[PDB]
């Protein structure tokens, strides 16, 4: 998997309180994060499906 | 615009604000009810906010709120028709991060409904002048407070501002605080009032800043002055 998808989840430097999902390789699942709207690094998906579809087993 | 019928009495380290006594204020939510951003009514079709805040026309726009965690609390939720981003938006940059939301059905003004005042292209809001910032985002860098807050901060000058930011800062935007108050994670899209003739006017869009909600660090809005022409053209063509 993409060494990207062991980042830890990156709100960044917008205001904004946007409900992502971020891969947590601890765990070993997608989990919620909030997102400040802008500059959103890669391990950042709208959906938990499409989290584990791109870093499920990281 | 820009005068509620309920005065206000005058976000980090802000005070929780009189119900109803900043009309324009909305809360934008996703279709669970999930506050995501906060903007300004411009009339009683339009709501300006951040471009950065992402809204589609699943989400709705709250009007009237004060308390969000309030069931019984009278609010109107309505349907947003049409999202017009400003296509120069720098995703990059962050610059002019402003987008306009067209509601299906116009918002009924009222006692705690009504509109804030755009200013024109040429006005000059001096650095220093002492305007308000609302919103429900975080009191403390965590859930959202319930209850709408304010605060009051000075206008930065540009050189001010470069001064921490460098050239972060771009043409459509300006900053304000850095004076013990800083807007927060829940703010963004929301308003930056500043008096004009004695009516709330609209001069910046809380955008970005401190990624810890620094009450020292400069916060960074969108520049209404910079972007109101477009405001203008946006709404003459719809």
């Amino acid at each position: 998997r993409p060494d990207f998808c062991l980042e830890p989840p990156y709100t960044g430097p917008c205001g904004a309180r946007i409900i992502r999902y971020f891969y947590n390789a601890k765990a070993g699942l997608c989990q919620t994060f909030v997102y400040g709207g802008c500059r959103a690094k890669r391990n950042n998906f709208k959906s938990a499906e499409d989290c584990l579809r791109t870093c499920g087993g990281a | 615009c820009g005068v509620p019928a309920i005065q206000p009495v005058l976000i980090v380290n802000g005070e929780e604000a009189v119900p109803g006594s900043w009309p324009w204020q909305v809360s934008l939510q996703d279709k669970t009810g999930f506050h995501f951003c906060g903007g300004s009514l411009i009339n009683e079709n339009w709501v300006v906010t951040a471009a950065h805040c992402g809204v589609t026309t699943s989400d709705v726009v709250v009007a009237g709120e004060f308390d969000q965690g309030s069931s019984s609390e009278k609010i109107q939720k309505l349907k947003i028709a049409k999202v017009f981003k400003n296509s120069k938006y720098n995703s990059l940059t962050i610059n002019n991060d402003i987008t306009l939301l067209k509601l299906s059905t116009a918002a009924s003004f009222s006692q705690t409904v009504s509109a804030v005042c755009l200013p024109s292209a040429s006005d000059d809001f001096a650095a220093g002048t002492t305007c308000v910032t609302t919103g429900w985002g975080l009191t403390r860098y965590a859930n959202t407070p319930d209850r709408l807050q304010q605060a009051s901060l000075p206008l930065l000058s540009n050189t001010n501002c470069k001064k921490y930011w460098g050239t972060k800062i771009k043409d459509a935007m300006i900053c304000a605080g850095a004076s013990g108050v800083s807007s927060c994670m829940g703010d963004s899209g929301g308003p930056l009032v500043c008096k004009k003739n004695g009516a709330w006017t609209l001069v910046g869009i809380v955008s970005w800043g401190s990624s810890t909600c620094s009450t020292s660090t400069p916060g960074v809005y969108a520049r209404v002055t910079a972007l109101v022409n477009w405001v203008q053209q946006t709404l003459a063509a719809n």
